[PDB]
DNA sequence: GGGTTTTCCTCGGA
RNA sequence: AUUGAAAGUUCUGUUUCGAAGAAAACCCGCCU
């Protein structure tokens, strides 16, 4: 399994707005991060048959990302503030050239007012281990240590792309502390996890 | 496309307000966090909304639009800018519904040469057939730069009163000083092209005529935003705004600018851009600065002076 | 009061002068008036020592610190004074002892400060040939300057104002030689 | 549109005041961010409301349409500006309140029947078919001037007494001097026209053949702005004013010119305006420049020596 | 209207005092920023109010008023100017207040029946019905002329004792010289005419018979101000003051002359008030001129010798 | 009310003086705005204070008063011009302090019945009720004249020794200055209140009062005042005067300029027409040759000037 | 040898 | 092309009217 690093920078933050009063999301489901890479090949679609959103096929790419900087909620729609902050994101997963080329090209993570902007990226090829320690968000039936402080429940969608329809409800659990919002380390014993640059990832 | 960043000056200005207490008026403000040696402080900072930026847009290609002879929608020449959302705005423009999916691109098209607004600022019809349509730019919230460890932004109240010869008249104003920064896209080569799938459906030859002017205006339309023609309550207290910095790329691969957050960021854009060309194969990419405030700048761009030349440039190429 | 004006016929200070063009400013040398008045003072010692005129013990030395420092009363066994009503007392204490302090003034600063100023008043020296000017107080000699209640003493002094007043009179000799008018 | 921007010398001043503590009346201040060569500092200066010049402006108003014979409202003979806000207003006036949306342009054309002030100055009505109307002057606070690293401005207080015979009468009065500037903007191309959309309505004949007067007295009505009448405590604080420079552009398009901040205004100003005349296409643009205090202005540009000869220019063109 | 500026020379004076610190008597200063060809700078000068210039002007009224035979009030006899505004002056003079705004007329219309100094020089009620009446002469702060680079003022402290036979009494007081300017207003117009809105009241004929005799004591009043008995600390520190320029327009529509800052501004108001009588279509507009230190004036203007000849030019027209 | 303005000549004078430093007795200055033919310009000029010419004013006032018979306060025929301001003044004089407002009148009355000082140059008592009372003649700073574009004055510094040395400042200038005096209020109060016992005496002896006063201007005239009389008498001579009585206010012109004397018999003149006056008379004395004008009467003293405003 | 003494420190309409 | 697509909280308004830090006071008494 290939993989590809990424940085990237925030010109003023997220707003990702909650579905189902407006309530929004602390961290980016993996869903925007997958548009966000489809952006590259389906530019200048907005309707494909499938009718549903172009990215119906790009299902199968499993990527995550996290947060290197000091944020904040906001309720004025629920916003998060991040100004000039720092996402990595990592790829790992079609070859290298796909990856690093849709990856060079990430635009507009979330809504059209949420600018996002690319980096630096590097490749390389990933291993897989399953007790490791990890930063980046997992789903809800991951084990964790013994002392268990610094977890936020949330909800999110998987096959929801098709407009029309409702998205699949998983729970799926963030290391994050609520305010201000940063990220936590939390060594895992689990079943399905992938080491990629020495950042360990887990999976499930 | 197109991408810019721009940084901006702004003294003694209420452009954007939000719900009134009592007889004050209050502005919109976001919280940011500070890093200090002590710890953390969350400070509140006045912020602009990209909204009020996507309205003057719209009202300044509407009029540059009516001046050039392009179809204009009826609602929209009223600067009521709806758009073909809802049913009674086609029972007023004399527009017929989609039939099914595979006719969506005949309405889409359709709708695209009767009101030019809702081709590059983009319709969304709600319905038993909904059909979509995405702003051809793409604004971000004007927000004060956080450079160094101070914010350069204040938020006062003001007390004025209304005179009278039979007292039986007092109300408050927020006022707001600050160094707003904000950065744009705009994706050209998408304009009057449908973006539904399907076959080709009679009428896309007028189109072909009307990309070139359609284009133009679309590129003209940014010198309002460039030159300060939006906000509110500027009847009586008009803005003293001013420009320090901007750097716009012309490429043709998707791209985005750093942020005009730090004291340095003309020279890391021109490198990330300079290795976004060479991963992706790039042929056009073309950078134009405007310093005012003294920065360094680096190597291998164009030199402007004002924001005339810029638009220039950018219709010519 | 006698009083009057002389004519005759190196220091320089100003003038503010007037010409038929108007204002001028000009320097010419002057003659400053404490030289006349400590030769007026010895004139005057001379003459009173020519009489009965009491005469001080430093003052015999053509000396006139008069009773300034406390070091001219040790030497002349003056007592300094004690309250403000013995000053008239300390005043004919020095009075009945120098004709000096009497016409031309004295003083002595302290814990009781004791002044009086001079009967005999005078000015620089500025050419037209020389004019001055000049002003004697003919009735106040030998007279208490100092008000507060009476002492014993001053029968000495009425005794000898005549005497007092003839002496002021004559000593103005040494200026004259090198109009005159009295009420 | 006429706009334009100008320069003001005051001292010894107290033309805006605010809510006194104790025995000490208090000068307004607000805050603004400048830019020295070690970054960018926050500073508090003086500062004057455009209410008021708003207020001088329309009374000068009052006064040239009572004396040329164009109708003023009962309220407005009186200098009490609240025009037909309330219902006691349209009461004492005689106007009926709009019934509906149809018939809003109706009352408007009433409104702009009967004053001037409510035509020109805008005015705005709150009820079951409210009403609105710009002004059709736009003005704004008056700040001094932005320029280099010292603010040329200063603020103390001054001790008054009042004389009596029987002691049973002190105050504190705070004084400014200032170097202010200040921009302003008159559409003269929408006096006496309806900003209401809808049908034709009998009695807009009157208003066409008026309209010419109209925006002659509009225009006239400057001269108050551009004179120096319009701050309070005149009795016995008289100010002193006089003027150091001014640029009016009078063109056919949307144009901001550059604000008096720094010494280089005036010739940046007519560059931006030959190279936005060529970008939009215009058909005149005309600027007047006054200049007192020996700046560069360029080359081509016509010079005045009062502001009545402005006036006249500016009402005969 | 009667409008004009005026120069004085003034020396070795202590007119106007502020608080005492230990054995030292301060003299008024403010603040001022003055233009040179270096850029903008900020002084401290000294200054004298407008409140002793309205108190001598009043009291000159008074004296004026009751050699005529003009009614005086009570408490306005007496130099207290406390006029009309607490409840003891009222119950004093012996006039009953204001009921409510309707009868505020009578009110006025009583007080300006009995004090010729509530009619000319304005007067403010506070309580239930508040009744205002701006003063008809308008004065300003008495400011050395800021020209060139260099103000010609100087200020200082000087030493005094007290002798005594028998010590157990030292002071310092500052003097000032400069060359001070300062501008007046006067409108004769509406002298003798109430300013409060309502109906006609009973006894106004008697206000109509003596209108000329208050207009003519009105004018004569202006002798003192121009003469120059304002100040005090008169008795020991006589100032020294002579007269250098002075311009004085009588016009039928607003008009402000120029300052006496700059050494042209006689022909310049000139100018300006030809060019304004002509924009605003008036009927009246004379000037006079009084000169002894020989700067440019212009041609075809009045010119005048002493202040007296002014006085009855004034009276007779 | 009688105004004047007057011009003087000293030479080789210290009349005035302030703090000294070391060895060095300074002589006062202060500073002047000069117009010039270039503009102008601040210099600093050597001035005498009117302190000291109120002090020999009132002292020949009280030396007048006593001849005649009108009663003088005990610390005021001492020359020490304290009256009654603090309350060790009041107790050695031996009047009582005001009880109110009331009772302020009486005790300005009081206070005019014993000392005439208080009733001409005024007075000041500060407490429980204050009582204050203006002075009836009003003078001012003597001051070099600024005519022309140069300054006639000059000031240096010379040395002597003790046959033990020091300095003093000596100045020379040609001094100018003007005064009023209101006669028509003096023996009258000033505060307001009802009627008193004790007026019809004032009211008696109101035009010795006049009379003594008229007289004491002659002091200043006459130039004694200064001091330091001692060993550096001044040299002072009379130049011009001018002096108006009149029965409406009225101020001359200063002395800076030659031609200050037609000026202000024209704007007498003027203002009398104007302020419907009923009286006006004006006196010159001229040893300079400056012009002066036509129906003007000359005299050539100073004591037939005195005895003109006594009779008159 | 003296290097300051009192007297008042905002009233109202929204 | 992402619960993404479409959306200005905008319009109208003087902190205004009025009131002296004022009265009293010597850097002056001898020095080659």
């Amino acid at each position: 399994m290939i993989y590809s690093k990424v940085f990237l920078k925030l010109h003023w933050g997220f707003s990702v707005v909650k579905p189902l009063a407006k309530p929004g999301f602390y961290l980016p489901p993996p869903t925007t991060l997958i548009g966000a890479l489809s952006y590259g090949k389906f530019r200048g679609v907005d309707n494909i048959n499938l009718y549903g959103s172009p990215a119906y096929n790009f299902r199968n790419i499993m990527a995550t990302a996290r947060l290197e900087s000091e944020g904040v909620y906001t309720e004025d729609t629920g916003k998060v503030y991040i100004p000039n902050g720092r996402l990595v994101v990592v790829y790992v997963t079609i070859s290298k050239e796909e990856l690093e080329k849709l990856c060079w090209s990430i635009t507009r993570i979330g809504c059209k007012e949420c600018l996002a902007s690319v980096e630096n990226v590097e490749v390389g090829e990933a291993k897989k281990v399953s007790r490791v320690k990890t930063r980046y968000y997992f789903r809800d039936t991951v084990k964790v240590v013994g002392r268990k402080e610094f977890l936020e429940y949330v909800t999110f969608w998987e096959n929801g792309y098709i407009w029309g329809k409702e998205g699949s409800p998983v729970r799926y659990i963030l290391p994050i502390t609520t305010y201000p919002l940063a990220s936590k380390e939390v060594e895992v014993e689990a079943k399905e996890a992938y080491e990629v640059g020495g950042e360990y990832v887990v999976f499930s | 496309m197109i991408s810019g960043s721009v940084r901006f000056l702004v003294n003694l200005e209420s452009l954007n307000g939000v719900e009134s207490i009592g007889n004050l008026t209050k502005h919109r403000t976001a919280p940011v966090v500070l890093k200090t040696s002590t710890g953390y402080l969350v400070r509140y900072v006045p912020v602009i909304s990209g909204e009020a930026l996507a309205h003057a847009y719209q009202a300044s290609l509407v009029d540059i639009a009516k001046k050039e002879g392009l179809p204009v929608g009826s609602l929209s020449s009223q600067y009521e800018f709806i758009k073909f959302s809802t049913d009674e705005a086609l029972k007023i423009e004399g527009i017929k519904e989609p039939k099914d999916y595979n006719d969506a691109r005949r309405f889409e098209v359709e709708v695209m040469l009767k009101d030019v607004i809702a081709d590059v600022g983009g319709f969304m019809y709600a319905g038993g057939a909904p059909v979509r349509r995405t702003s051809r730019i793409k604004l971000g919230y004007m927000i004060p730069a956080l450079r160094g460890d101070e914010i350069p932004a204040q938020l006062e109240a003001q007390f004025h009163v209304r005179f009278s010869n039979k007292p039986v008249a007092i109300f408050n104003v927020e006022v707001s000083s600050a160094l707003y920064t904000f950065s744009f896209e705009l994706d050209e080569d998408l304009i009057a092209v449908p973006s539904t799938f399907g076959e080709k459906v009679k009428g896309e030859e007028e189109l072909e005529r009307q990309k070139a002017k359609r284009v133009k205006s679309a590129i003209k339309a940014l010198y309002s935003l460039l030159s300060g023609n939006f906000g509110g309550k500027r009847s009586r207290f008009l803005p003293s705004m001013k420009l320090m910095s901007l750097v716009v790329t012309k490429t043709d691969f998707p791209f985005m600018p750093e942020p005009a957050h730090d004291d340095d960021y003309i020279k890391t854009t021109i490198m990330r851009l300079g290795k976004a060309k060479g991963v992706l194969n790039g042929n056009l990419a073309k950078a134009y600065v405007i310093n005012n405030e003294g920065i360094e700048v680096g190597e291998g761009v164009t030199v402007l002076s004002t924001v005339e030349d810029l638009v220039v440039k950018l219709e010519e190429e | 009061m006698i009083s009057g004006s002389v004519r005759f016929l190196h220091r320089t200070a100003p003038v503010v002068l007037k010409t038929s063009t108007g204002y001028l400013v000009r320097y010419v040398p002057v003659i400053s008036g404490e030289a006349l008045a400590h030769a007026y003072q010895a004139s005057l010692v001379d003459i009173a020592k020519k009489e009965g005129l009491p005469v001080g013990s430093l003052s015999s030395q053509y000396e006139f610190i008069k009773f300034s420092t406390d070091e001219a009363l040790k030497i002349e066994g003056i007592k300094e004074p004690k309250d403000y009503n013995d000053a008239r007392r300390f005043e004919v204490e020095v009075m009945l002892k120098d004709v000096i302090a009497d016409v031309g003034g004295f003083m002595y600063a302290g814990g009781a400060p004791v002044r009086r100023t001079s009967r005999i008043k005078l000015g620089y020296m500025i050419p037209a040939l020389y004019t001055f000017s000049f002003e004697l107080d003919e009735d106040l000699i030998a007279v208490p300057s100092t008000f507060g209640e009476k002492v014993k003493g001053e029968e000495e002094l009425e005794r000898q104002k005549a005497k007092r007043v003839k002496s002021a009179i004559k000593a103005l000799y040494s200026l004259l030689s090198g109009v005159v008018t009295k009420t």
